[PDB]
RNA sequence: GCUUUACUGCAGGCUGUCGCUGAGGACUCUCACUCCGGGAGGAGGACACCGAUAGCCGGGCA
RNA sequence: ACUCGUACGGUCACUGAAUCCUGCCCAGUGCAGGUAUCUGAACACCUCGUACAAGAGGACGAAGGACCUGUCAACGGCGGG
RNA sequence: AAACAUCUCAGUAUCGGGAGGAACAGAAAACGCAAUGUGAUGUCGUUAGUAACCGCGAGUGAACGCGAUACAGCCCAAACC
């Protein structure tokens, strides 16, 4: 037959890249040799393009103007402190073990020194747990338990725009103008309205995939389409 | 159908009439190192491989008497043309 | 008495045991991080380099290329193909590596010819080979009685035609009876069966 | 609105122009590559077997 | 052209094994190698990646 | 490529606004999990064979299968007496 | 091949790289008319549709030698300096 949309993916033509000349920036964590000197000020909050929620322009005092992963709460005028000294207060950067347990945490990295990985959507949040000379274990947004490395460094508060899935499009136009924003083609047709030449659930008279639809973690690309190994379906037992 | 485990027929070595021991032709075990068998190797690779991809036909619904007939004098074997048997018991 | 080149070429009969062992693991960390053609001053195999034709002398070039190792790297058949010609996985290239280095190294240096070339080792993901090349327009050479035959006009790019030893050898052109029926005097006026 | 006659109208695009290389009106004024002669994608000239026929 | 539990194969994925690969049926270590870090250094570690091969799945493709 | 993205994400599918609802079936097929025992290739190992080699057999046994379980808003099914 | 998968068409068409006036080959770790024999290498005639291959189907297919053409044999590495 012929590849199916999720292969025409790959090629990374433009029609499934994403509007990165567009993108204002990468919101990675400052890199501070050490003693946590490095205090700054909010000169602004601006739209990320990027997630469709709010980010903070912040002065450092060395003269460094950045875009700053801002979690709730922050205005400008507000002054933000990135450092193993930094204070425990909103809006501040510190690794973990220097966070205070059972305290919320954003844009938590995975690596020490890799910017921030976890939690950097929307107002979500991690949740700093347990505390170690050897492990820092922290709650992810999807609820799993994940050990990080002490050192990690992370953001106190959780991320700003919070809510913003609560209420629903309501028309395919807004839809639209937010897929504009992002590295995604859309509208979406179904497997099941193609010609079986595009999809291994095309054809048919009527329309209906001729086939179960868990498939294999094994399946080649081209194949591996509709319930990718679940290990259940539906909403019983 | 019944058959004597023996009796006496003609023994194409002694030339003469003796007792005969009757066995079915059990199988021999193969080597692996005949001719066929290395042509197998030699000419299987990639893909289709010819001859070497058939695989094994079919039954008739009935087979022929596969006999060894053993002089009971000079211990010689001899071989018959067989006849289609559904079964062949021993009697002794 | 025995020369002192005997030593090292004593100690490449196995690169795996003694201080050889010690070198290569050391020095394959370097040139790991190298290029894929670096020009060296001095053959690591100096005995091996001197018995090909090596001489410490102006217009004599060291090389040393890495290549991949493993088989073909080829891409399956986008039409139709019957189940012979639809290999893709154990298909291998007909020029061995060394002949592959061989001809790298020449590109770099597009003015020296091959002499000849030896192998110094790999690791598990690639092959190194020291190249031995020639300056056919420095006059230390053109008056060499042992080298200036390179200097003919058709030696040029002689890598690319296979008249290199690996080259000869990889042709199947060891052999002067039995078994070099296709192969002499050359694979391709033979229809190339070789 | 047809393929044919209609859709000619809007052919004013200048594509293929004469090529600096080799005189042919073949330069992909947009590609800057003659599709004759090769200019603009190798310094060897544009040639192949298939142009004639296979004993000739 | 299309389909599939048609025939025969081919990609691909999973898995074992051998090489890369080192020291003291379960284990420690560091030196290759990998990853994070601007750097110091940190994490991991003879595994993983990669080469070779074996078994299974394999209309994704011929 | 997705991605200057990180689960309030984005990938793969099905249904097709709101409203009231969405029953029964896990035997077969699919997916996933588990698995005492069974089955399960090659290398190495052991026996036989060969002054060697081919080869025959053995022991060990991964995934997989047998077997067990979960799963239908998974393929689908919901009859005759 | 009266289908077709090995095989065939064919190492052909076509593609990438490269030299010359011609290329390439070439002074035996050869041959093995087994010899008290030949003596670098091309090529031509023959050996021969022979040996060999092959769903042992269709088809594929040499060599040594011999008669010719032309003939030509040398240089390093190391030992010792
Ligand atoms: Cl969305
Ligand atoms: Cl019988
Ligand atoms: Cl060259
Ligand atoms: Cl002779
Ligand atoms: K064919
Ligand atoms: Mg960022
Ligand atoms: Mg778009
Ligand atoms: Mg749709
Ligand atoms: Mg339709
Ligand atoms: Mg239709
Ligand atoms: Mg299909
Ligand atoms: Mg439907
Ligand atoms: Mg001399
Ligand atoms: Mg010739
Ligand atoms: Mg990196
Ligand atoms: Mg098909
Ligand atoms: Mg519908
Ligand atoms: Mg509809
Ligand atoms: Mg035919
Ligand atoms: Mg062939
Ligand atoms: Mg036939
Ligand atoms: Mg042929
Ligand atoms: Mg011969
Ligand atoms: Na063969
Ligand atoms: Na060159
Ligand atoms: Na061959
Ligand atoms: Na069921
Ligand atoms: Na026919
Ligand atoms: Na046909
Ligand atoms: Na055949
Ligand atoms: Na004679
Ligand atoms: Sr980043
Ligand atoms: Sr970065
Ligand atoms: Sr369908
Ligand atoms: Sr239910
Ligand atoms: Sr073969
Ligand atoms: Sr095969
Ligand atoms: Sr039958
Ligand atoms: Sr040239
Ligand atoms: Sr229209
Ligand atoms: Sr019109
Ligand atoms: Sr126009
Ligand atoms: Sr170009
Ligand atoms: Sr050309
Ligand atoms: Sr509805
Ligand atoms: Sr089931
Ligand atoms: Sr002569």
């Amino acid at each position: 037959g012929r590849r199916i949309q999720g292969q025409r993916r790959g090629r990374g033509t433009s029609t499934f890249r994403a509007p990165s000349h567009r993108y204002k920036a990468d919101l990675e964590h400052r890199k501070v040799e050490d003693g946590d000197v490095i205090a700054g000020t909010v000169v602004d909050i601006e739209h990320d393009p990027a997630r469709s929620a709010p980010v903070a322009a912040v002065e450092f005092e060395d003269g460094d103007r950045r875009l700053i992963l801002a979690p709730e709460g922050v205005g400008v005028g507000d002054e933000l402190q990135v450092g193993v000294s930094a204070e425990i207060a909103p809006g501040n950067t510190l690794p973990l073990a220097e966070i205070p347990e059972g305290v919320p945490v954003c844009n938590v990295e995975s690596s020490p020194g890799d910017g921030g990985k976890f939690a950097r959507a929307s107002g979500v949040n991690a949740q700093l747990l347990t505390h170690d000379r050897n492990v820092a274990v922290v709650k992810l947004p999807s609820g799993e338990m994940k050990r990080l490395d002490p050192q990690c460094r992370a953001t106190i508060g959780v991320v700003a725009g919070g809510g913003r899935t609560d209420k629903p499009f309501v028309k395919a136009g807004n839809k639209h103008h937010k897929m504009k924003a992002r590295g995604t083609k859309w509208p979406n047709v179904r497997g099941v309205a193609m010609n079986a030449v595009d999809h291994p659930f095309g054809g048919g008279g009527r329309q209906h995939p001729g086939k179960p639809k868990s498939i294999s973690r094994n399946a080649p690309p081209g194949r591996k389409v509709g319930d990718i190994a679940s290990k259940r379906t539906g909403r019983g037992g | 159908m019944q058959m004597p485990r023996r009796f006496n027929t003609y023994c194409p070595h002694c030339n003469e009439h003796q007792e005969h021991e009757v066995e079915k032709v059990r199988s021999g075990r193969q080597t692996g190192m005949k001719w066929i068998d290395r042509q197998r190797e030699r000419n299987s690779g990639i893909g289709n491989d010819g001859k070497f991809s058939k695989v094994p036909g079919g039954d008739k619904p009935t087979k022929k008497t596969d006999l060894k007939y053993r002089c009971g004098e000079c211990g010689k074997a001899h071989l018959r043309e067989g006849w289609r048997a559904g079964r062949l018991e021993f009697q002794e | 008495a025995r020369s002192a080149y005997s030593y090292i070429r004593d100690a490449w009969e196995n690169p795996g045991d003694g201080q050889l062992a010690e070198l290569q693991w050391q020095r394959q960390q370097e040139w790991r991080n190298e290029g894929a053609v670096e020009r060296i001053e001095r053959p690591t195999r100096l005995d091996k380099a001197r018995s090909q034709g090596y001489k410490a002398k102006q217009g004599v070039i060291v090389a040393r290329v890495s290549v991949r190792k493993g088989s073909a790297r080829k891409r399956r058949h986008k039409a139709g193909r019957r189940s012979k010609r639809q290999g893709v996985t154990r298909i291998t290239r007909r020029k061995d590596i060394q002949r592959v280095a061989e001809e790298r190294a020449s590109r770099t240096f597009p003015n020296l010819r091959v002499l000849n070339s030896y192998s110094v080792g790999q690791d598990g993901r690639q092959k190194w080979h020291e190249v031995i090349l020639i300056d056919p327009n420095h006059p230390a050479i053109q008056n060499d009685d042992d080298l200036s035959w390179i200097c003919a006009d058709d030696q040029a790019d002689r890598v690319f035609r296979g008249l290199t030893g690996a080259g000869r050898r990889n042709r199947g052109l060891s052999g002067k009876g039995k078994g070099s029926e296709k192969t002499r005097p050359s694979l391709r006026s033979n229809g190339g069966k070789a | 609105t047809g393929a044919g006659t209609p859709s000619q109208g809007k052919k004013n695009t200048t594509t293929h122009t004469k090529c600096r290389r080799c005189g042919e009106k073949s330069y992909h004024t947009k590609k800057k590559v003659c599709s004759s002669c090769g200019f603009g994608k190798s310094a060897k000239r544009r040639d192949y077997e298939w142009q004639s026929k296979a004993g000739e």
